[PDB]
């Protein structure tokens, strides 16, 4: 029952990323991906809790 | 980046209207800028925005020149940013490239000046003018051939595209159906700003009385097809 | 604002031969963080630029193995080990920095191929062309390399300035060879006032220029 | 029993119109309390059918709101708004009673989407084949559309029959060009008796036939 | 349905035994049923079986020549579904899908007629055949190639599997180095009961004779490894 706006860099490696994207680091946010050929698998559900 | 629209004539005490589109990406938590060019060497950095799912968008980066004239707004809502202005004192002929920083988190930045990380979507489509002249049919001359180099039995002829305010297509010889040795050269801008094209061919000199040579000009703005045949 | 220049110019590169690039910066990176901050770009003309190298010595966006930046301080420079037809373009250095963004000029970085022999090429002006009181003569280069030329147009042993205008084609994808056409436009109360007109065109490939001379009125 | 046909079982189609497809009860179904008794089906060739709408004009199991149906009484018919690539199944039409199920006929979906030429392939017999007293020749049909098609062997201008084979794959992924090869085989005695070999080829979109010959005696 | 058991050559006077395994689902409690299909045009239902848990009475649901020459059980513990035939008059290929009734109640229903709601939990795995006893390696000859169709440069070659049985060969180009243009045909049914198959790859001619191309083929039944390679 908490959310977190806390879109910084994921620190996974040893070597530090700040401000910059390593290949040891990614950003922990990726994105949708919907068409409406889509299957049941992939179509979007609108929840609400 | 794929299409984008704007583009025209306008005059300086006008405004544009710069909206660049793209497909299915993550417009909303990347930082995009808009970056002009002059046509020779070297860019210029004319505008950018924040985003708003990181932080704040109290941190735009503004020049003195943009920020006297210019303005950038999102529309949150769609692939779409947007670019506007109201004056105009010398801006001829740039590109307004819709690229993006490959920043995904916003971290150390002030309103003044921090880092980015780079820029790999450069976008290409929106071109600026500013006289008032506006487009004029082309000009088709055939240019005589003539048994020149060191190729007696060869013949060098062409077509000269004069008066012309917007590009046509690609000068096509014999609709198309000859491809060795014709070139296409780019256009210039005269004094009175219509460009000038020029398209040449070479053929052997012994088919100049039984080959028909026709050079075929198509201009898109002005739909005009001309196809002029070249005669010794 | 950092002052910040290239090459204004073009570098001749001659394939298999590495080439290296260098700016300097007037203000110390590497204040923000211990990282280097300069990206690497390769602007091929005609569609659009290439991202190679971003901040500090790291490869993304698909850049081949033979890009490779180097330096620190004010020492920066690249590393190229084969060129390619496709590394035609201007290159630029760019620090993350100074928010009023100014830019550097590009450097062309064309493979050096083998010199071969312009083909000289003349076309007078039409009959068309001339009852319309405009008359437009230009001067051809074909098959020719290195790209730098000085085309003139000369008038009865008289230099003529501010009438000639200059195109210039990109790289051929067959054999690599330009095509340099120099137009001249002029009207005709100063046109049939003359009768002889000629182009010069200088190359470094060849010994001597060479000069095709014509008069009005022949066909 | 009860006859379900499907009326419509051939029809090209390409994406973009409507498409209809009728089934028949010789019996009424008439007998329902607002639940009418038929379902329809998608059988996707190779790996499993699947079901679009059960009894009634309802939606489960998740299908797409592409396809719909309607019908009351001896009338039954399927209505997409818009086909697509991954719609390549044909169809069924069942009733809920008549407890012995016998399932009707089914569709073609051969998608009219836009021809491709075929690339006829002529592959004669080995050596190696024909130390074996068999020789076998395939007329090979590469990236062609329509999959209907109509392959023809002539030995010697004589139609062959009863001695052919064909085998054609599934729709692909990348040009979704079908592909067919027919496969003739005969016996050493019957093959040396003859020289003219050759395969016909017949296409929706070529306005004529095109055979390609070859001869017994060269590699 | 997940998975399914069965598959073989099986005399027509002998006994068959066909059975669906399953997974995490409500096997119990519903009513499966199998589905059979020929390879001509055109499906037909073959059996149908409810539960105990509905009534104390099965509610069998057979046609003539299933109630002649056919059977069912249920294990009514495990997730299984049992389907016996002690004869076969003509039987030649049958899917035998272990489809499932999306009618979890059993409303007017007497022994002769019954309403059936839908099917969606249909499964492929089993294919039953009344063949020869016994397998043949495969033949592979490799075909000339020719360059005349597609582009001149081109040249199509291919590896000729014949005289095989069953289906299942593999045929893989270079080791799978080469994948672009190989193309491969399904196996076609003759007279004999034996399988052909053709399988080719696009290559240009100007690599032909320096590049060499060995198409590799497996027959998993018959223990056979082919490696074959391709010359004009």
């Amino acid at each position: 029952f908490e959310r977190d706006i806390s879109t910084e860099i994921y620190q996974a490696g040893n070597k530090p990323c700040n401000g910059v994207a390593g290949f040891n680091c990614y950003f922990p946010l990726r994105s949708y991906s919907f068409r409406p050929t889509y299957g049941v698998g992939h179509q979007p559900y609108r929840v609400v809790v | 980046q794929l299409v984008e629209s704007g583009g025209g004539l306008v005059k300086p005490g006008g405004s544009l209207r710069l909206s660049c589109a793209a497909s299915g990406f993550s417009f909303i938590t990347y930082n995009m800028n808009w970056v002009r060019q002059a046509p020779g060497k070297g860019l210029e950095w004319v505008s950018s925005i924040s985003s708003n799912i990181l932080s704040s968008t109290s941190y735009i980066y503004y020049a003195d020149s943009v920020k006297g004239r210019f303005t950038i707004s999102r529309d949150d809502a769609a692939n779409s940013l947007f670019l506007q202005m109201n004056s105009l004192r010398v801006e001829d002929t740039a590109q307004y490239y819709c690229a993006r920083t490959r920043s995904r988190s916003v971290r150390n930045c002030t309103s003044a000046t921090c880092p980015v990380d780079a820029f790999d979507l450069w976008g290409q489509g929106t071109m600026v003018i500013v006289s008032s002249a506006s487009t004029k049919g082309p000009s088709v001359f055939p240019l005589a051939p003539s048994s020149k180099s060191t190729s007696g039995g060869t013949a060098a002829l062409g077509c000269l595209v004069k008066d012309y305010f917007p590009e046509p297509v690609t000068v096509s010889w014999n609709s198309g159906a000859l491809t060795s040795g014709v070139h296409t050269f780019p256009a210039v801008l005269q004094s009175s700003g219509l460009y000038s094209l020029s398209s040449v061919v070479t053929v052997p000199s012994s088919s100049l009385g039984t080959q028909t040579y026709i050079c075929n000009v198509n201009h898109k703005p002005s739909n005009t097809k001309v196809d002029k045949k070249v005669e010794p | 604002d950092i002052v910040l220049t290239q090459s204004p110019l073009s570098l001749p590169v001659t394939p298999g031969e590495p080439a290296s690039i260098s700016c300097r910066s007037s203000q110390s990176l590497l204040r923000s963080n211990g990282y280097n901050y300069l990206d690497w770009y390769l602007q091929k003309p005609g569609q659009s630029p290439h991202l190679l190298i971003y901040l500090g010595s790291n490869r993304a966006s698909g850049v081949p193995d033979r890009f490779s930046g180097s330096g620190s301080g004010t020492d920066f420079t690249l590393k190229i080990s084969r060129v390619e037809a496709e590394d035609v373009g201007v290159y630029y250095c760019m620090q993350a920095l100074q928010t009023p963004y100014t830019f550097g000029q590009g450097t062309n970085l064309e493979i050096k191929r083998t010199v071969a022999a312009p083909s000289v090429f003349i076309f007078p002006p039409s009959d068309e062309q001339l009852k319309s009181g405009t008359a437009s003569v230009v001067c051809l280069l074909n098959n020719f390399y290195p790209r730098e030329a000085k085309v003139q147009w000369k008038v009865d042993n008289a230099l003529q300035s501010g009438n000639s205008q200059e195109s210039v084609t990109e790289q051929d994808s067959k054999d690599s060879t330009y095509s340099l056409s120099s137009t001249l436009t002029l009207s005709k109360a100063d046109y049939e006032k003359h009768k002889v007109y000629a182009c010069e065109v200088t190359h470094q490939g060849l010994s001597s220029p060479v000069t095709k001379s014509f008069n009005r009125g022949e066909c």
